[PDB]
């Protein structure tokens, strides 16, 4: 045995009487002393002892001892002596079925907690033991065992589905299935619960007994007990995902069952049922099985979307479940509408019609939500009703009730495509006017709704906002003074999305006047390692890009923090690479946006960036990122390099030696964006190095020729590849020119399709130079070059004379009669263009 | 990260 010091046990029983004192400040100082005793080891032996052995005590006092012990298992189990432990473990299991339900709960919570903290392979007597106890003839022992087993399957499902314990599932699962039949409804619900853990993992023991499982489920269809029903519903939802086949046969039966449950009095059951419709809808067989029932279903869902009376109360002054019947029904409706398209409206529209206009607001509100939910897939079918509705909704933006104001903002944003595709004055103007008001609404929910809807609307509207710009910024900037936290974040989105939507139009001193100060104000106060510098980078990145050169005043502090972060990150990635156990791996998304913002300033400020580049190790850092193993990073640096190259090649040329070989290796089209931006940045440095490029040409060229001839490459890599070749041959024709016959054809084919611009120009100068040097590359495929030259509408004159000399050079080589015959295989527009423009 | 009553 173990005996406790009776003189010291009367002591503990006092503490336990004081922990139950009403007086707040007694409780305060008594608990700090019970914390104190943890320091010493035997103490926990006194607790399990008060619980399980001292029947001369108050039950609340006993249960409290076990709960205190329990909490000492959560903190401080590494500090448990293995004798205290083993006394506890054994002492729990002898009383797992105590006659007192309060004690039995307490004992049970200990067991599951010890099993959870001090893992299962360290208590391997337990499962075996708990199984054998299910069979117990004593009911309370059975229930106890099963309650524990249940929490264990919940906590430890992956470990049980593992050799760690020698596949103990193979015995228990079939064992559990037996207990679906049991007298008690509690034992029935435990059994189903345990089993449901192992459905989605496709646990072997269960997949092989699937038919027992299903027959057994089906046999509980008609159970009065919510907790049983809840668990049946969970079971059927999961099955649906993994083992569609086995229950397809019985679908209609199942479906009628779920439809009942979806309406169940008890909202737990309801919600669990509702999940069905949602996960059913993602199943390619769905569309047929269900159609018969849409009639009955739609209104069950729609009726589920009203706020309850209690929902409403918690929303006056998030304060409510992030998942509930309302969201679930509503989400189901969105998926349905994307499957059934307009086939859905006959089942909905009439409901809408009387909900939207209904006089009680809760109902009108759910009307609006529905209308929002169906928007995406019922769009076409809704067009005819919108001229009535969109104006109706613009009205409700000023409704007395905020929950009507906010959902209205949302629903309007779902029809933003249509609104923007009309006369701006009928629908868009008054919409945008009311939104802008609501952005400054007194209520936080309405702000978030309104600001988000605005940002959404802005994306669809694009350049149509330029009239209202003045009015928009007034509102957005003023909102900085109101908004905090979650709504502030939506606001940066709103401003970012604005800049992206109008671009340069936003460059005007009066606009930059009001906008920039409060942003750079916010830029500083929020701290590196803050939740919110991520949305603010992306805000400034958008703005900076739209503002162009007008950004300049403001970019020192933005540059510095960007460089800082790129470094700070690589600092950590290093450590983590060498000592991964002690060092937190970094979050690269921080770096990727910084590089993208820096790349944004390089295009934007152009040359004026230069001096900040000089003062910083931006180039070393870039060097490091180009070898980074995540492709998004390599891609964001090559992008940056090409920009820096144009903006200020003088600070770059130093590092070229080192870069070109890295660029060389990254010309691999498996990762397209990197290959693209690498191809691009060698193009751009060609032009700045000119002739001095020639040492480096051997290390890239065969791979570029590789890529352009290599099929199923996206349009705009080839375009960049062609371009870049041209730009090499422009500055080192001697080395590039001999390769001409291999790339001339896909090169022409690819660039005959792009707009007369500066890249086209610089690349075609290239081809012309190489043709002068190896005039026999083109003679095989000369019609391809004719075609590409005829793609120019209005070329620079020098370039026009270059083509002119080539075209006639050839017509003279082959003679008039050969030429005429050659050009008869030209399409009219081309033949005539060349004959008129280059005189040929 | 905008308002969405379906998620």
């Amino acid at each position: 045995e173990w005996k406790p010091d009776e003189q010291g046990l009367q002591q503990i029983l006092q503490l336990l009487k004081e922990s139950q004192s009403p007086d707040t400040t007694i409780q305060r100082t008594v608990q700090q002393k019970l914390e104190q005793l943890n320091q010493y080891p035997d103490f926990n032996n006194y607790l399990i002892f008060v619980l399980t052995k001292l029947k001369s005590e108050d039950e609340p006092t006993r249960s409290l001892s076990g709960l205190i012990l329990k909490n000492n298992v959560k903190a401080h189990f590494q500090n448990f002596p293995n004798g205290v432990t083993d006394f506890i473990k054994s002492e729990c299991l002898n009383n797992i079925g105590d006659s007192s339900p309060l004690i039995r709960a307490t004992v049970g919570i200990l067991i599951t907690t010890i099993a959870s903290k001090g893992e299962l392979q360290n208590w391997p007597d337990l499962l075996p033991k708990l199984c054998s106890l299910l069979d117990s003839e004593d009911y309370n022992t059975c229930e106890g065992a099963f309650g524990a087993l249940q929490k264990i399957c919940e906590d430890s499902a992956e470990i049980l589905d593992s050799d760690v314990l020698d596949r103990p599932l193979n015995i228990m699962i079939p064992k559990f299935l037996q207990f679906f039949k049991h007298s008690s409804p509690k034992i029935r619900s435990h059994a189903v619960a345990c089993v449901n853990q192992f459905i989605i993992s496709r646990t072997q023991a269960l997949m092989l007994h699937i038919d027992s499982f299903i027959e057994n489920l089906f046999a509980l269809a008609g159970d009065e007990e919510p907790e049983v029903r809840k668990n049946v519903c969970r079971a059927l939802v999961m099955l649906l995902e993994v083992r569609m086949d086995r229950l397809l046969p019985h679908m209609h039966n199942i479906v009628e069952y779920m439809l009942q449950r979806t309406q169940d009095q008890d909202e737990n059951v309801a919600l669990e049922a509702c999940e069905f419709w949602l996960t059913l809808a993602e199943q390619p067989i769905c569309k047929d099985v269900l159609v018969r029932h849409l009639p009955k279903l739609i209104p069950v869902l729609v009726n589920g979307m009203k706020y309850s009376d209690i929902d409403i109360i918690l929303l006056k002054g998030d304060t409510i479940s992030d998942w509930n019947l309302r969201k679930c029904s509503a989400a189901a409706l969105d998926v349905l509408a994307n499957v059934y398209r307009d086939e859905l409206l006959p089942h909905i529209l009439p409901l809408l019609k009387e909900l939207l206009f209904h006089h009680e607001w809760v109902v009108k509100e759910s009307g609006i939500l529905v209308l929002g939910a169906i928007a995406e897939g019922c769009m076409q079918g809704m067009i005819p009703y919108l001229p009535e509705l969109i104006p109706h909704l613009i009205q409700c933006l000023s409704d007395k009730k905020a929950l009507v104001r906010s959902i209205t903002c949302w629903t309007l944003s779902r029809y933003a495509h249509w609104v923007v595709s009309q006369p701006p004055d009928t629908y868009l103007k008054p919409l945008m006017t009311e939104l802008l008001k609501r952005i400054l609404d007194s209520n936080k929910r309405v702000q978030e709704a309104a600001c988000s809807a605005f940002a959404t609307l802005e994306e669809e509207a694009c350049t149509e906002l330029v009239p209202y710009l003045a009015y928009i910024l007034d509102t957005l900037v003023f909102a900085f003074s109101k908004y905090q936290h979650k709504n502030l974040l939506i606001l940066y989105d709103a401003i970012g999305t604005l800049a992206d939507s109008v671009g340069h139009h936003l460059n005007k001193p009066e606009y930059i006047q009001m906008l920039m100060p409060p942003l750079i104000q916010k830029w500083n106060m929020l701290k590196d390692e803050d939740k919110d510098l991520f949305p603010l980078l992306e805000c400034l990145s958008s703005v900076a890009t739209a503002l162009q050169s007008g950004f300049l005043p403001y970019c020192e502090p933005v540059y510095q923090r960007c460089v800082n972060l790129v470094q700070k990150t690589l600092a950590q990635a290093m450590l983590n690479n060498a000592q991964p156990d002690q060092y937190e791996a970094p979050d690269k998304d921080f770096m990727i946006v910084a590089l993208d913002l820096l790349s944004g300033l390089a295009e934007g400020l152009g040359g004026n960036i230069e001096q900040l580049v000089a003062r910083s190790n931006i180039l070393t850092l870039m060097y490091q990122c180009m070898q980074d193993k995540m492709p998004e990073v390599r891609q964001s640096s090559f992008a940056l390099l090409g920009d820096l190259t144009k903006a200020c090649f003088q600070h770059v040329k130093p590092c070229i030696a080192d870069f070109m070989p890295i660029l060389g290796t990254n010309l691999n089209p498996e990762f397209i964006s990197v290959c693209n931006n690498a191809t691009w940045a060698i193009g751009e440095i060609s032009i700045q190095m000119g002739i001095e490029m020639q040492p480096y040409i051997p290390m890239v060229l065969h791979q570029l020729v590789e890529i352009i001839n290599r099929p199923n490459t996206p349009k705009t890599l080839l375009e960049n590849t062609a371009i870049t070749i041209g730009r090499l041959g422009y500055v080192c024709p001697q080395e590039v020119a001999p390769m001409l016959q291999q790339f001339i054809r896909p090169w022409c084919t690819s660039l005959r399709n792009i707009r007369d611009n500066e890249e086209k120009d610089s690349a075609f100068r290239g081809i012309c130079t190489m043709i002068s040097v190896n005039p026999s590359g083109v003679i095989q495929d000369f019609i391809f070059f004719c075609d590409a030259v005829a793609s120019w509408i209005n070329p620079k004159d020098d370039l026009r004379d270059m083509f002119c000399k080539i075209l006639h050079g050839f017509k003279n080589q082959v003679g008039d009669e050969n030429w005429r015959r050659f050009s008869d295989q030209f399409p009219l527009p081309l033949k005539e263009r060349l004959a008129a423009f280059y005189g040929v | 990260t905008r308002f969405n009553p379906l998620a």
